[PDB]
């Protein structure tokens, strides 16, 4: 014990002497890896989460470089970690969301997919023929009786609800920074400002509009929507005069 | 050793199979695409490893549906698989909806059969990245690259094999938002000539090809004229 | 139409069937014989469908035959019964189901002679005497005057003759010779044929 | 899928990926149960580093049918595959019988799924130990499924981080005639034992099992309940 | 241990080194002969008694596979029966439906499309785990005349005028070159391969270690009975 | 299910789980096989009397038929497996022919079977040899052995398992027509064959014997010791 | 994949089948069990390793498991293994009773599930079952009867054996003081708590089962500590 | 080492080892020849055999009447491959009534021998063809790799000391396309030729040469057949 090792159990699946899965581990590197950061707060009235939008290449149509996608018209998400793993897991939660519909008549809330996500990638963390996916999925969307939900599960299937989150290479720093803030307020009630500026203090960024994206979810307004230009600009801006 | 299965993550989180296959890639020659106003054209550095060959032996270039063309480096069989999958992709599409598979959707469905290969001892990543190319007048010109670890990102212009950095840095001196394919021809070939490194290999052929709004949408060979007229320009602007 | 009778006695149980295998308006054969040895102590008397009734007593008689072999003794001729039960219902509601009618006659050792009636639905039921075919409906009454079940060999070798006269006298179909055995602690007896 | 076997006997007779299974189970957090003369309860901690945990949004402690509830020490991800599997399993009892599920009677039917999962290719075995409590022919159960699919009725146990030393305070301090309050209460106690860090109606689960069915406390009850302590 | 590799595993020859294996395997099988001759083809092949306790009868190194064919074999004499019953099994299914005799080559080609059906993830529940360590020698008569065939563990065939399977396959196949003439006759052959036989065989030949046959147009597949042998050995 | 390829050629053409099937067989216990003029004997040495075991339950010669019965040497379990498919093999026969099987198809079918296991995907080679005597219908008696490759052949004579070569050297100098004129002199051939290896001698050893029609009658332990002692005396 | 394989169904070079063999280790060291048969009927006695002080003692044995009315088993070895076992016997001896109509003999039972072990020794690459069990029953056969397996597959009549830890000084004792055709059940009983008494004494630390014939019928039984602590007792006085 | 024993491990230089080995096993197979003008295409082929004695393996196979192909590599790979192509062939021709167009089936050849080149416990296929063909177009020559990447020639040379036939194909390839058949054979043969060691030459019995053509279905050239060709090549 202390970093032991046997057989085949830095390859597989298998548990270590410590009882520990190495594989599982070093999906958590993999999903820095990527390089970006991504946050989420929730409040009385919205669920918000911004992350970055790397476009170094001019010749990327930026358009189509995102990393949150819509899983239903009531749920949305972010996701950190390696992109074609991310891809594949959001097409595997809207095909779930969908089938939970078409089977129950009603939508499926935002904990329940997150469970069953989660549930997915423990088959890949207890099956030794292929890996776990390195790609940290963080979901938002409002739930009928309990108001907005943000939920987060990891390639150990994990997953737990949270007032707030990060999830890639400053996830450490983030989530510091939002428990600070947290203990000025038991959530915020001005949430976007709040996670721009996390996000901007723990990259030391201070960000244009083309920098970040921004998708939204609120009582009055349960869809999932994500920020014209325009919006974070005028967001960026009410907070740059502060 | 941690590389020698697709699931298997290196201590550093890396999947080195994939990388592997990427470097499969970076070893081959050289496509380019640029989307402009009117669709996307697509120019690739054929090399000929024999005279015995005929004159277009090993297309690079694939139709996938009639809207839709295909640009490939890397192992050409595993590139011409994943031509006959995207071919299959787009006939089921067409077969269920019943219309044209959007450009988009293709290269999502196509990126994930190739990340489905990333995943698994029981198979190896495919060694070879490609682009998809599409026009439509709802839609305009699209253009997609999708590499060996299953990512897919829409492109103004992209280059694949192994002079890709010396292509984009000649794609970027071109305003391609404002030109048409007429114009366009012209330049893709005169990048391929100038990335072309006609001393350690010394012959190859350009095959170059468009879709959009002058040919209404379909994916077709470049004619045979204007294909010399834009190596002519090309081998002077070479001077 | 095929007959088979079963009478059974203290120690000893008395089988008898007719000889014949027609097809349409002939008698193909006149010394068929439809008794199969399943064991030193068992006979299946196997009736039925044509092909049917071959098929299933030979099936029977073959796993009886391996589970000996296997285990170094002998089904008891309740446990063979019960065994050949199953499978005719098991089969039942197949594909293939099996039309044959049985009996089955046995001796063990500590139970004594047992005698076995099963049809076609493979419905099972243990008799003191049985018979097959519409011949049965014209000697089970015989047997119901006349055994007893104290009789002796003779006197049930007396009242099978009885029986197979009357199917001579009244039957109409021609069953003229009939295969006879007797089972005992001895083993199977073939005893001579009753012939008219 | 492979088809062969991941766990294999060592050249001593160990099944050496169940001993490392029960190793990750030693490091996961504690667990408790105690059978009182009139029920059983359950408790474990939530370490919870971040506050900013939702500690309603997912919990350790779950009801498997009106009357059974289980928690465990360990890999929380493969707990709710056992869960499930456990569900559904009593599902399927009842489907058949008409009858709630006796609690032995899942206990034995997970321990078999677990056990499958010890010897079927290419997984491995589960990094949890079960504890099910139950209430059934007017009588209190408990039970423990390890890692390699044994079973064990308890009286009272622990399991997870310093488990021999909470096995050792129950020794001394149990009782068959302890009360359901009392229970409770000792259970508190054993927690407190190996805490560290300030107990909280947050940061543990505590649910009971009576003649009225299984549930999970509130919040609230157990404020209550540390009140006392 | 040592084997650490699939058995659909290339060498960096090109050559599959289970099939280089088998062939290898081949080596210690027992020595068999042909002679393909216009009055027909003949086969001889040593048996190779290990004890005087064995019936030499119960060694059947060569076994008819239809009335115009037969088979001589060396090599893992177990792994050659379920060649041996599809080669059987093929030729009868061929005169079933064509009504006609099946071709020397066809049996052979027939056969060879078993070999290399091995690998482990790929065919039926319980297909082939490994190749044949196995060397045939198909002799007969058709349409085109005597033919003898030869196939080994790779699945290649070949129409052959003389060949040599088994331990002393060097040596008898340069002797075969030296004997071996397109006008010899089909007695001459004979003589020819007993005394190759007795020069490769370790024990000195007699009427009872070796079996022969022959096939001609004129008869069928025809086993040498002991008589005949001890005369054949006569001359010698 | 599991296809992998668990028997594979080595270098120089060697099937190591083959050979180490045969190195298992080659420590079992020692059995032997002697073919009569009208008789045929197997015997077999109880190396592990066991005063608690009970004898019955762990005989070395099972049936396969009225008129085929074997002993083995190797892997007792994998055997009863061998023997179990064998007896099912000749109930098929005996239900497709309407005759007995001969001594050389169901050897035949035995050999194949674990040819098929020494190639077949998933699966290790038999670690039995198997001695098969009986009668064909004609009479003739027969004396087959197989060995974990699939190979058969027929013997006068033979032995398998741990000594069998020192008892094959025996029988090879001592199987003669003389030796084998009487039911009483095979007899007392395969028992000094035993004899040459046998621990113990006479008490621990397993006897049995058929003859033509009259189905495998095993001697009980007053015979065997009365052979020895007939035996014991002469030399 | 063949890497991450460990071929347990595999000869070693001096034809010894190891998964089998570190099983029997595994065993060795479980908890002593021990059989003994008589004229008027058998008994198992078994070390319980089900010993701590706060376990509840909620079924009616810890290693010995009816199997049907005339047959029970105790096992050593892997727990699991062995409910995985005796689940399976039960299944084959009550299809036995369905097909047959009477109970399964007891070596056709036994037999049946050494087949199933051997084929997981022989094929499907999966690791045997840690487990050897005890029999004990009556048929209309052979009547008393007492059996063991082990994870080659192997089985044996015996009439008095011993598995688990010190199962070789165990079976010496037997070997030494069992006396062939003349023991009953108390005497077999006495002989047992010898057995156990210097091959591990207390009531609480041993269960003992009994299955004898009363009126036609099998009746098995677990004794209970009041019976074990006069046995015991007496066992000690005797000394 | 590490990397070259599983067809699904990329080396750390973008390459799979064993599409390498198999094209050695390509490269030691003998060598062949195609060849095309602009009315015929034209195979020629060494046979090889093991000894004097043998009667030299078949190189040439019929596919269809308007296809065949010459073979480098496994002999059982390449019966396997001609197979699959002569059911392709037949398909066809059922549903659509044509021939298949010779690139459609090479295409569907690369198709079927990369799937192997992709899953666990596969190999490559260890075979080369050189395909033969007539359709709308008029002659094709094409070559299949183990790597499945085929590639259309206009002529091409493979198996071993191929690279000498290659050179004397570029050399004269301008002649090719306005050849008559008899020339035209007549280089294929030249270019055979260049591969065999000083000593030996080209014979009736070890050259087979297939033809196919406007007018001329394809057809198989052996020993009696090959004498009009051979008559008229030099020496050296």
């Amino acid at each position: 014990s202390r970093g032991s090792s046997a057989g085949f159990d830095r390859h597989i699946t298998i548990f270590s002497p410590e009882g520990r899965l190495y594989q599982v581990e070093y999906a958590f590197k993999a999903i820095n890896q990527g390089g970006l950061t991504s946050v989420a707060v929730r409040g009385k009235d919205c669920a918000v989460i911004v992350t970055q939008k790397k476009v170094p290449d001019k010749l990327l149509d930026s358009s189509t470089v995102t990393h949150l996608f819509k899983i239903t018209e009531n749920i949305g998400c972010v996701m950190t970690g390696m992109t074609a793993d991310s891809r594949s897991q959001v097409q595997r939660a809207r095909y779930e969301a969908a089938n939970w519909k078409y089977k129950y008549g009603y939508e499926i809330p935002v904990d329940m997919l997150c469970k069953r996500i989660a549930d997915i990638s423990q088959v890949y963390t207890q099956n030794a023929e292929m890996r776990p996916l390195g790609c940290c999925m963080i979901l938002i969307g409002i739930d009928e009786e309990q108001g907005p939900q943000v939920y987060k599960c990891d390639p150990a299937g994990y997953y737990c609800g949270f007032k707030a989150t990060a999830a890639g290479v400053k996830q450490t720093e983030s989530t510091s920074f939002l428990e600070k803030k947290v203990k000025k307020k038991w959530t915020f009630e001005q949430t976007v400002e709040t996670a721009i500026t996390c996000l901007s203090t723990v990259l030391s960024i201070d960000f244009k509009p083309s920098e970040i994206e921004v998708g939204v979810v609120t009582v009055e307004n349960p869809k999932f929507r994500i920020l014209t230009e325009a919006e974070i600009d005028a967001h960026l801006v009410a907070l740059a005069e502060r | 050793g941690y590389d020698l299965s697709a699931s298997t993550f290196s201590p550093d989180g890396r999947v080195f199979q994939v990388e592997y296959a990427m470097k499969a890639v970076e070893n081959s020659s050289t496509a380019i695409g640029i989307r402009c106003k009117d669709g996307v054209v697509f120019g690739v550095e054929k090399l000929v490893l024999s005279k015995l060959y005929e004159e277009g032996s090993n297309k690079r270039l694939f139709n996938v549906d009639r809207h839709v063309g295909m640009a490939v480096a890397g192992l050409l069989a595993d590139a011409r698989s994943l031509a006959d999958i995207a071919r299959e992709e787009a006939s089921n599409f067409r077969s269920n909806f019943g219309y044209n598979i959007p450009l988009k959707h293709l290269a999502d469905r196509v990126a994930m059969y190739v990340h489905a290969y990333t995943l698994y001892s029981a198979v190896r990543p495919f060694g070879c990245s490609f682009m998809l190319g599409s026009y439509s007048v709802n839609d305009g010109a699209q253009l997609y690259m999708i590499d060996p670890s299953g990512v897919s990102y829409g492109y103004w212009g992209c280059a694949i094999g192994k002079a890709r950095q010396a292509a984009k840095t000649e794609i970027e001196k071109l305003q391609m938002k404002e030109m048409t394919c007429r114009d366009i021809v012209k330049e893709v070939a005169k990048i391929i000539y100038i990335v072309h490194d006609e001393v350690k290999d010394k012959a190859f052929e350009l095959e170059l090809s468009w879709v959009g709004e002058l040919t209404n949408g379909r994916h077709e060979i470049v004619p045979k004229d204007i294909r010399e007229e834009a190596e002519k320009y090309a081998k002077e602007s070479l001077k | 139409m095929e007959y088979l009778i079963g009478i059974q006695g203290p120690d000893y149980v008395l089988v008898a069937s007719d000889r014949v295998a027609a097809s349409n308006i002939v008698q193909m054969k006149d010394d068929h014989d439809k008794m199969f040895k399943m064991s030193e102590k068992i006979l299946l008397l196997c009736v039925g469908e044509a092909g049917d009734t071959v098929q299933f007593a030979e099936y029977i008689q073959k796993n009886v035959q391996l589970y000996k072999m296997r285990n170094g003794y002998e089904l008891s001729p309740t446990a063979a019964a019960n065994f050949t039960r199953r499978n005719l219902a098991d089969c039942l509601r197949s594909r293939t189901p099996y039309h044959v009618n049985l009996l089955l006659a046995g001796y063990d050792e500590h139970e004594g002679p047992a005698l076995y009636y099963m049809d076609y639905l493979a419905a099972l039921a243990k008799a003191p005497f049985a018979a097959h075919g519409y011949g049965a409906f014209l000697t089970l009454s015989i047997l119901d005057r006349y055994y007893t079940p104290t009789i002796s060999r003779e006197r049930a070798v007396e009242l099978l003759r009885k029986c197979l006269e009357e199917l001579q006298k009244r039957f109409i179909l021609n069953l003229p010779t009939f295969s006879v055995r007797i089972i005992d602690k001895n083993g199977i007896h073939d005893l001579d044929n009753i012939s008219f | 899928g492979y088809s062969f076997s991941l766990t294999t006997f060592s050249p001593s007779g160990k099944l050496v990926q169940i001993e490392y299974a029960l190793a990750a189970v030693a490091g996961g957090a504690p667990s408790v149960g105690i059978k009182a003369a009139n029920g059983v309860v359950l408790a474990t901690e939530k370490k919870q580093k971040s506050i900013l945990y939702d500690e309603r949004s997912v919990h350790k402690v779950e009801p498997i049918t009106k009357h059974i509830g289980l928690v465990y020490s360990g890999m929380g991800p493969d707990y709710r595959v056992l869960v499930h599997r456990a569900r559904k399993l009593a599902q399927q009892y009842y489907l058949v019988y008409q009858e709630p599920i006796p609690t032995a009677q899942l206990v034995q039917r997970v321990a078999s799924v677990m056990q499958e999962y010890t010897q079927s290719g290419g997984v491995r075995p589960f990094g949890v130990s079960l504890l099910i409590c139950g209430w059934n022919e007017g009588r209190p159960y408990l039970f423990q499924s390890d890692p390699s699919g044994a079973y064990f009725a308890w009286k009272a146990t622990a399991m997870g981080k310093n488990y021999v030393n909470g096995k050792t305070f129950l020794e001394k301090r149990y009782n068959e005639d302890l009360e359901l309050e009392d229970a409770i209460h000792t259970a508190i106690l054993t927690l407190k034992e190996s805490f560290e860090g300030q107990m909280t109606e947050d940061n543990i689960e505590v649910g009971i099992c009576n003649e009225a069915g299984f549930r999970r406390l509130t919040p609230t009850e157990v404020k209550d309940y540390l009140a006392a302590i | 241990s040592e084997y650490d590799r699939g058995v659909n595993t290339f060498s960096p020859e090109g050559r599959l080194f289970q099939v280089e294996y088998a062939i290898e395997a081949i080596k210690l099988g027992s020595t068999a002969i042909g002679i393909q001759t216009s009055e027909g083809v003949c086969l001889a092949v040593e048996k190779r008694i290990t004890s005087p306790l064995m019936e030499p009868s119960s060694i059947e190194k060569i076994v008819e596979i239809d009335a115009h064919i037969g088979c001589a074999m060396s090599g893992l004499i177990a792994d050659a029966k379920t060649l041996i019953d599809k080669a059987r099994v093929e030729t009868q299914n061929h005169w079933f439906t064509y009504n006609e005799t099946m071709t020397v080559e066809s049996v052979t080609q027939a056969v060879s499309n078993l070999a290399l059906q091995f690998g482990e993830e790929d065919a039926d529940p319980g297909a082939m785990s490994r190749p044949f360590g196995v060397a045939l020698l198909f002799g007969g008569v058709d349409e085109k005349g005597p033919q003898l065939f030869h196939m080994d563990p790779s699945g290649t065939f070949v129409q052959c005028d003389a060949r040599a399977i088994g331990s002393a396959s060097e040596g008898a196949q340069s002797s075969l070159q030296e004997v071996y003439h397109k006008s010899m006759t089909l007695k001459e052959a004979i003589k020819s391969s007993l005394i190759i036989l007795k020069q490769v065989m370790e024990e000195k030949l007699n009427a009872t270690n070796i079996e022969l046959a022959t096939v001609q147009p004129g008869q069928n597949f025809h086993m040498f009975t002991k008589e005949e042998l001890e005369e054949v050995i006569k001359d010698i | 299910s599991y296809d992998r390829a668990i028997t594979v050629f080595s270098p120089d053409g060697h099937l190591f789980q083959v050979e180490y099937a045969q190195e298992a067989v080659k420590k079992g216990s020692t059995a032997v096989g002697v073919r009569g003029r009208d008789i045929v004997v197997l015997g077999v040495e109880k190396k592990s009397v066991a005063k608690l075991q009970d004898e019955r339950t762990v005989r070395k010669i099972c049936a396969l038929d009225d008129n085929v019965c074997m002993a083995f040497a190797g892997l007792t379990a994998d055997a009863r497996i061998v023997i179990n498919r064998a007896r099912v093999e000749c109930q098929s026969h005996r239900l497709t022919v309407e005759d007995p099987v001969t001594v050389e198809y169901i050897t035949r079918y035995i050999a194949s079977l674990k040819q098929r296991y020494t190639q077949s995907n998933g699966r290790r080679p038999f670690g039995i040899s198997a001695l098969i005597v009986g009668f064909d219908f004609d009479g003739t008696p027969r004396l087959y052995q197989t060995d974990p490759s699939g190979t058969y052949h027929a013997w006068k004579a033979n032995a398998i398992g741990r000594g069998a070569k020192s008892v094959r050297e025996f029988l090879e100098k001592n199987y003669t027509d003389e030796a084998i004129e009487t039911d009483d002199l095979t007899i007392k051939l395969v028992i000094k064959a035993l004899l040459e290896v046998v621990q113990s001698g006479g008490k621990n050893i397993e006897l049995a014997v058929m003859r033509r029609d009259q189905s495998l009658k095993i001697l009980n332990p007053e015979e065997i010791e009365k052979y020895v002692a007939e035996i014991e005396k002469e030399k | 994949s063949r890497r991450y394989d460990s071929r347990t169904t595999i000869f070693s070079p001096e034809g010894r089948l190891y998964q089998v063999e570190y099983a029997m280790e595994a065993i060795g060291h479980a908890g002593t069990c021990l059989g003994i048969l008589a004229n008027d009927g058998v008994l198992l006695a078994a070390e319980r390793r089900n010993i701590h002080k706060l376990l509840d003692e909620v079924f009616f044995s810890e290693k010995i498991y009816k199997l049907n009315e005339d047959m029970a088993c105790s096992v050593a070895g892997i727990t699991s293994d062995a409910n995985v076992l005796t689940n399976e016997l039960r299944l084959i001896a009550q299809r036995y009773l369905l097909q047959y109509q009477e109970p399964i003999p007891c070596e056709q039972l036994v037999t049946a599930l050494c087949d199933i072990k051997q084929a997981y020794t022989q094929f499907g690459g999966k690791r045997p079952f840690g487990v050897s069990l005890l029999y004990i029953g009556w048929d209309k056969h052979y009547g008393f009867q007492l059996y063991q397996s082990d994870p080659s597959g192997n089985y044996g009549g015996w009439k008095a054996t011993c598995i688990g830890n010190n199962s070789a000084a165990a079976v010496s004792m037997l070997k030494q003081d069992y006396k062939e055709g003349e023991m009953t059940l108390k005497s077999a009983l006495a002989l047992a708590i010898k057995v156990l008494n210097k091959t591990m004494l207390s009531a609480e630390k041993v269960e003992i089962a009994t299955l004898t014939r009363e009126n036609g019928k099998t009746v098995i039984r677990v004794l209970k500590q009041k019976e074990v602590e006069q046995l015991i007792k007496k066992h000690e006085e005797e000394e | 080492n590490q990397y070259d024993n599983d067809v699904t491990v990329w080396s750390p230089q973008g390459r799979i080892h064993q599409i390498e080995y198999a094209m050695e096993a390509v490269k030691q197979g003998s060598a062949t020849v195609g060849l095309k003008s602009k009315t015929h295409a034209v195979l020629v082929a060494l046979k090889r055999a093991q000894s004097e004695l043998a009667a030299h393996q078949k190189k040439i196979l019929h596919v269809d009447n308007h296809i065949g192909i010459s073979i480098a590599g496994l002999t059982a790979d390449a019966r396997l491959l001609c197979n699959f192509m002569r059911q392709e062939c037949l398909d066809s021709r059922f549903v659509f009534d044509r021939p298949l167009p010779v690139s459609r089936l090479v295409s569907l050849i690369g198709s079927k021998t990369q799937i192997p080149t992709q899953r666990y416990g596969r190999r490559p296929y260890g075979v080369g063809l050189l395909i033969a063909g007539y359709d709308d177009m008029g002659p094709h020559i094409f070559q299949t790799c183990p790597s499945a990447n085929y590639f259309d020639c206009r002529a091409m040379s493979i198996g071993a000391r191929s690279q000498s036939a290659r050179t004397y194909l570029e050399r004269h390839m301008s002649e090719f396309m306005e050849c008559n058949l008899n020339e035209l054979v007549k280089h294929g043969l030249r270019a055979l030729r260049e591969t065999l060691p000083a000593e030996q030459d080209l014979t009736t019995k070890n050259v087979s040469i297939g033809i196919v053509g406007k007018d001329l279905e394809f057809t198989i050239y052996d020993d009696d057949d090959v004498s009009p060709f051979l008559e008229g090549l030099e020496e050296r």
